């Protein structure tokens, strides 16, 4: 009679298993006054669906339970691009963060926020002050300013992603991906972006998976 | 006035960590080495009971 | 002026204790036990393993028999196992699937839930409706919660992630006694066979011992380098076990107030989840991060064996009232009992 | 002469050998590790039963056959030999196909594909491809001299009778390897402009593919082109096709059932964790 009930609570485990593996579960990161409530305009718990998919984002309002989310998709790491003096406190954040030991297969879906007060900054409030290696440096031939956007907005922009990605290039080796962007404050394409990258988080995941990259 | 008090309370603890009554470690190891020697025979992981008795197969 | 003289006095008040602890040490505890014969081989092998789970299990707690134990995963399920028979008496549904703690009362009538989401959840068990139902919620921390052990199926006191200690009251929900004596996060709990007094571990390289009832810090122990995230009494009572992510587990002493042993290898690195002591306390069992967890002899410090059996992290360790067997839960979505 | 078939024995048991161990290990290694128990090595576990059925029965009838140089064991016992041998690896190949559909749907379409991804679906697509096979090759094989009404092959050797009419020949060929290695070529050339593109994409944000992607076509095409080219070639010129050279392709065609295990599941690194796990016991 007992192994019945058991076997009748097994088939509820299944069922409540495969709705839990069916949806993508999300990190979110970011320090004070960075925006991280106002990126998707859809512990706190935020559920919202991109093209039938579901995603869970989980904020926690310090180094001790990144150990529960070792087996998320990705982590969501906001930094407010616009003041500098905490810039640097962000670039170490993310640095622990990236070389950390319960998170070397997770990727992180990095989000530069608040670009719009970043290029008001950049056109009046010197980055060269609060970084030395802003000087003698140069835009790459292959970059591709968007909106018609001011070349020292974009060198500006190009400089802040550089300095995010020298850290996730020098450790990791492959195993887990920065994916950086740009967010303005009225941007409503945070969920698209999200859902593109955890398509490559998953696409890397079966790629390895199949022994192909 | 609170951190008066509780500057005044963690010393008042730290009287009462001194006023203990602190035992030798050659009377206090001898406790423990004569209650494990006397539950030794009731101890079932440091002397294995046979398969018949236990019940885990 | 008058702050600057209290830490002066303070720390004057520290280095008198360093100084009385040091004249108190005479001997060692190898030196004491070096005339005991050693344990042996240790040849504990997989007896049951209960693979229901669907996440990574943080925590397990036996009953007060040796048949039933509680355990939680990050799968948002709390189930309820019968280790004779590798049954499942219950399956409770978990608000919150962020747990890293659980509970099973003496009277075996109720459990305790907890995690990230900063509420200690009280199921009922013995119910005439023929389901688990939530009995209270208790939302008095504003950290994490990390462990909760029941004293008499009324009073529960609980470890948070905001530095503090807090004995509850199921009946009134309402915090009797907050123990706020840490620096750090407290990450373990464990309480004494006499279930008067108990010390936390925190993340400080502190373990403080508590009183339920004065609701005062008694001794503190400060003997580890990195944060302490595991602990459990010796069944005597007088004495108690710690384990840090320095790859050592310390033995310290209430009566002594101070270390004993170090049980320390230099082949392992890797930090420790959690520790138990056997019936007699002779056997310390210490889950590391090394996919193993090991069996140290209490008075000799020397490795006795070694429960490989787990293919990931294990972290939650747990020894029966009579010591019958011992179960460990890993990540993987498996719990192993062994012996 | 002795030395010579001695040496063809030796070599075909030492094939045997290995792909009977390669499939017991992969069996194994999915009943002893949990982790290994999801719906896409479902279909390696087809593969795996596919090859292991003709590593046991196919290739040892086969090579006494060839050794002896007559069957000898009935007509009966020849045609449920050819039936079962060609309904093995008919339902290996269909096996591939399967795995191929399920790579290109997990890599194009990799969010929206783990929904679908159910175990019911991976079953159903498991006994469509064996359903396929046992139809395609069981009654034409069983019951074409009862079509026909006389059995022209001859007593001592074992051959198929349809292989000497072009139309169902050529049918039975296309509708079991052109049209599968056509559709698993198209599908792995996708799979790899997906990776590149998703590399380009990253640097614009911001190899191994080579090697594992064409050395399970070329390790396909090679073990399985020879026998599906002298099959259409002998169905007009009568003995072009050399003795020995047909011998060898039919043997190589079991070669691809030897080889399969590495190139799909050894791929995945819990399987190499578990096979060194299970070698030294
Ligand atoms: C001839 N042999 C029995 C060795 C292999 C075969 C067959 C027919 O089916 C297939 N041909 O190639 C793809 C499947």
């Amino acid at each position: 009679a007992a192994v019945e009930r058991s076997k009748m609570i097994d088939r509820n485990l299944r069922e409540d298993g495969e709705k839990a593996r069916r949806t993508l579960r999300l990190l979110l990161l970011g320090a004070d006054n960075s925006g991280k409530s106002t990126i998707v305009k859809q512990i706190f718990e935020t559920k919202f669906q991109v093209d039938k998919v579901n995603f869970h984002m989980f904020d926690v309002g310090r180094r001790k339970w990144i150990q529960c989310f070792n087996d998320v998709t990705a982590i969501i790491f906001v930094v407010d691009s616009s003041d500098y003096n905490r810039l640097q406190e962000a670039l170490n954040d993310f640095k622990s963060i990236w070389n950390n030991r319960w998170l070397r297969t997770i990727s992180v879906i990095l989000f530069l926020n608040k670009q719009d007060l970043l290029a008001e900054k950049v056109l009046a409030s010197k980055i060269e002050d609060y970084f030395p290696e802003f000087a003698r440096y140069t835009t790459p031939e292959d970059a591709t300013p968007e909106p018609g956007e001011d070349p020292r907005v974009t060198r500006a922009k190009y400089f802040i992603r550089k300095e995010f990605v020298d850290i996730s290039t020098a450790s990791g080796d492959g195993r887990h991906i920065c994916y950086p962007h740009f967010t303005c404050a009225v941007d409503t394409e945070n969920a698209r972006r999200i859902f593109n990258d955890c398509k490559d988080i998953i696409l890397q995941m079966n790629l390895r998976e199949y022994n192909l990259v | 006035t609170a951190s008066i008090a509780q500057a005044r309370k963690l010393v008042e603890q730290l009287k009462m960590e001194a006023n203990i009554d602190r035992i030798k470690v050659s009377k206090a190891a001898a406790d423990l080495m004569a209650y494990c020697e006397a539950h030794a025979k009731e101890d079932p992981l440091l002397t294995p009971v046979p398969a018949s008795e236990n019940p885990f197969r | 002026s008058e702050l600057d003289q209290l830490r002066q006095e303070a720390e004057q008040l520290k280095n008198q204790i360093r100084d009385a602890r040091k004249a108190c040490a005479d001997a060692t505890l190898s030196q004491i036990t070096n005339n005991i014969d050693p344990v042996g081989r240790i040849q504990m092998r997989t007896r049951r393993t209960l693979r229901g789970h669907l996440a990574k299990i943080y925590a397990m707690h036996w009953g007060t028999d040796s048949r039933l134990l509680v355990s939680a995963s990050q799968d948002g399920k709390l189930i309820i196992w019968d280790s004779y028979t590798t049954n499942k008496v219950h399956a409770i549904p978990l608000r919150s699937s962020w747990v890293m703690t659980c509970a099973y009362a003496p009277s075996g009538n109720y459990v305790a839930c907890g995690g990230l989401d900063n509420i200690c959840s009280i199921y009922n068990l013995k119910t005439r409706e023929g389901n688990v139902r939530v009995s209270r919620e208790l939302a008095g921390h504003t950290g994490y919660l990390s462990c909760c052990r029941f004293l008499d199926d009324n009073q529960i006191v609980t470890s948070s992630g905001d530095t503090t200690c807090a004995l509850w009251d199921i009946e009134t929900g309402q915090q009797t006694t907050t123990f706020t004596g840490h620096t750090g996060d407290v990450m373990s709990l464990s309480l004494a066979p006499d279930t008067r007094l108990f010390v936390s571990g925190a993340c400080d390289a502190s373990a403080k011992l508590w009183d339920v009832r004065e609701g005062m810090c008694r001794q503190t122990f400060t003997g580890h380098e990195s944060d302490i995230n595991a602990i459990c009494f010796f069944p005597n009572g007088n004495a108690f076990a710690t384990g840090s992510d320095d790859a050592t587990c310390r033995l310290f002493d209430l009566r002594a107030d101070q270390e004993l042993m170090t049980y320390s290898h230099d082949n392992i690195i890797c930090g420790i989840t959690s520790v138990s002591f056997s019936k007699s306390g002779r056997l310390l069992l210490a889950g590391y991060d090394d996919f193993n967890c090991n069996v140290w002899d209490a008075l000799k410090a020397d490795r006795a064996g070694v429960l490989a059996g787990h293919d990931n992290r294990v972290s939650c360790l747990g020894v029966t009232d009579d010591g019958m067997a011992v179960a460990t839960g890993s990540w993987d979505s498996f719990l192993k009992i062994w012996n | 002469r002795l030395w010579e078939v001695i040496t063809i024995a030796a070599v075909t048991a030492v094939v045997s050998l290995i792909t009977i161990v390669g499939n017991v290990l992969v069996m194994i290694s999915f009943k002893v590790n949990s982790q290994l128990k999801t719906v896409n090595n479902y279909y390696l576990l087809s593969l795996a039963c596919a090859d292991l059925i003709i590593g046991i029965f196919s290739m040892n009838l086969y090579t006494t056959y060839i050794l002896m140089g007559r069957w000898a064991l009935g007509s009966l016992a020849c045609d449920l030999w050819l039936a079962l041998d060609y309904v093995a690896s008919n339902a290996s190949v269909m096996n591939l196909l399967v795995i191929s559909f399920d790579r290109y749907f997990s890599i194009t379409r990799p969010l929206t594909y783990r929904a679908k991804r159910t175990p019911k679906r991976a079953g159903i697509m498991i006994g469509l491809a064996w359903l396929i096979s046992f139809i395609l090759w069981a009654p034409a094989i069983l019951c074409w001299q009862y079509l026909v009404g006389k059995r022209t092959v001859p007593l001592d050797e074992c051959q198929i009778q349809f292989l000497s009419e072009p139309t169902i020949t050529f049918g039975t060929a296309i509708a079991a390897f052109y049209i599968p290695v056509s559709v698993m070529t198209i599908l792995y050339c996708r799979i790899y402009r997906e990776t590149e593109k998703r590399t380009k994409d990253l640097a614009d944000l911001q190899r191994k593919a080579a090697q594992t992607l064409s050395a399970i076509l070329l390790a396909f095409i090679i073990t399985w082109t020879p026998y599906n080219i002298m099959v259409l070639v002998s169905t007009f010129c009568d003995k072009c096709v050399p003795v020995t050279l047909w011998h060898l392709g039919y043997w190589l065609c079991y070669v691809n059932s030897t080889v399969n295990p590495i190139c799909y599941a050894l791929c995945n690194r819990t399987f190499r964790k578990t096979f060194k796990m299970l070698l030294l016991c």
